[PDB]
């Protein structure tokens, strides 16, 4: 098992471009990892003083007394204990799927792949609910490992009727602002959400969708969006 | 007085002069300003006109 | 069987398999009678499960990849070398199952121009000069480098082989899973039913 961390060219990773554009190896590689993570650090307020707060914590040696209260409580697990309890699962137990998670997974699949990715990539879903099935020791893989995996699966591969009503969405926003104009995330939810001429999840599906495909650029953590093309 | 800013707050913020359509859709002089704002450096007047005419 | 439509490439291997007819003419001249066949697309979808059935159902078929040239020589214990021989010698009136053809050498591909068209080999080494019949039909697969197919161009520039190489196939398919969710539901199932 191969846990990869790898250093994206020119430093940060620009949005603006293809994954692969941000790379530099062979392609191939990318069918080869079942998961990839573009995880993103954007500056932000009340997030990093949580974050700041956490920190300051270890350092004052706070943390080595919370850990083991929280051990104490349960939440938190020895990494002695964990280790000896990973050992365990995978000497003893060897789950398998359930009709009713594949059956979903082919459902949701077809939708990405109508969407757009390869077979293979469904495939790659089944281990994450092995792999929860096995860390439970259920006998059988479990739809409810499928949800968490899908969400991983999206949060992980997709960093970078209703359909219908996205690209209407597209088709109606290519109309309300022509190439180079400018405009903010909240004006939309306003004139195009609060006047419910279009649902809040279209609109942001349609602004995802808008971006990969070129025409417009969110900027400034949605404070100011911009049509980059057609 | 700030005769510049004057203006401008007046074409965007017309609740602070003015007191059954009437009710609803605000002037059009101080709605197309908001276009204005969002629009380019040069304009393409068909684009525009079409944008204003979708927010009627 | 595996395959689900496909019924022109499934015609070609079997129009391949049987072949043409060669001549021979006064003037001392031969002419070529078998054919070749290459595939182009998308690296996974049906390209390894097509080359699989074709080489394990022929009876001559021979598996390459990117010594083949058969004019490199292997020496003894004691020192002496004989010369190995190579797929495209071997698979004389046979078949050449190619896969990862796009990741063949130049040193390939100059050889096999006078394979898929004189059907001989004019070996020429240090002390070594030879000529070797390489009756040989030819299937091949070959993948853009993207992954993905832009189907809008020729393979010229999505892969990029020179022009004379890829003259030297008689048939040529590009294939890419276009996604029929109702169609591609029906051959996925024989799928699931392995799962």
């Amino acid at each position: 098992s191969v846990l990869a961390a790898a250093n994206p060219i020119y430093g940060r990773y620009d949005d603006l471009k293809s994954p692969g554009d941000n790379i530099d190896f062979q392609t191939t590689i990318l069918s080869a990892f079942d998961m990839i993570f573009i995880v993103k650090d954007d500056h932000n307020e009340e997030r990093d003083i949580s974050i700041a707060n956490h920190v300051i914590n270890i350092h004052t040696g706070n943390a080595n007394a919370m850990q083991n209260q929280q051990e104490e409580n349960g939440s938190e697990i020895s990494i002695e204990k964990m280790k000896r309890y990973i050992t365990y699962c995978r000497l003893k137990c060897a789950p398998r799927l359930s009709p009713q998670a594949a059956e979903k997974l082919s459902s949701n699949f077809v939708t990405i792949r109508k969407q757009l990715i390869t077979i293979r990539q469904l495939e790659a879903i089944i281990r994450i609910t092995e792999s929860l099935a096995k860390l439970e020791l259920s006998p059988i893989a479990q739809e409810r490992h499928v949800d968490e995996a899908i969400r991983l699966f999206q949060a992980s591969t997709m960093d970078a009727t209703s359909l219908s009503e996205i690209r209407r969405f597209e088709q109606e926003l290519k109309r309300r602002l022509p190439i180079g104009w400018s405009t903010s995330y909240q004006t939309l939810r306003r004139e195009f959400v609060d006047t419910h001429r279009f649902s809040q999840l279209a609109l942001d599906k349609a602004l995802y969708a808008l971006e990969k495909h070129e025409t417009i650029q969110l900027r400034h953590q949605g404070q100011n969006i911009y049509r980059s093309g057609v | 007085p700030s005769y510049k800013s004057n203006i401008e707050d007046n074409l965007l913020s017309w609740e602070q002069v003015l007191p059954d359509l009437d009710k609803i859709m605000a002037p059009v002089l101080g709605q197309l300003f908001k276009l204005y704002r969002e629009a380019n450096m040069t304009i393409n007047i068909y684009d525009f006109y079409i944008a204003f005419r979708e927010t009627l | 069987p595996s395959i689900y439509g496909h019924d022109h490439i499934k015609k070609a291997i079997l129009l391949m398999l049987m072949g043409g007819v060669e001549k021979n003419l006064e003037n001392g001249s031969h002419l070529r009678g078998d054919i070749n066949i290459l595939m182009v697309g998308d690296p996974s979808t049906a390209k390894s499960q097509l080359l699989r059935f074709v080489l394990n159902t022929a009876s001559l078929a021979i598996a390459t990849t990117g010594g083949l040239t058969a004019a490199v020589t292997t020496d003894r214990e004691t020192g002496e070398r004989r010369l190995e021989a190579g797929a495209m010698v071997l698979a004389d009136r046979g078949v050449v199952c190619i896969d990862e053809f796009d990741k063949m050498t130049d040193v390939d591909r100059v050889a096999i121009h006078e394979v898929m068209e004189q059907q001989t080999v004019t070996i020429a080494k240090a002390g070594i000069h030879t000529t070797l019949n390489a009756r040989c039909s030819v299937i091949a697969a070959a993948n853009p480098v993207f992954g993905q197919y832009d189907v809008n161009r020729d393979p010229h520039q999505n892969i990029a082989l020179p022009d004379s190489l890829l003259s030297r196939f008689d048939l040529l398919f590009v294939v890419t899973d276009d996604i029929n969710e109702i169609r591609d539901r029906s051959i996925s199932e024989h799928v699931l039913r392995t799962h």
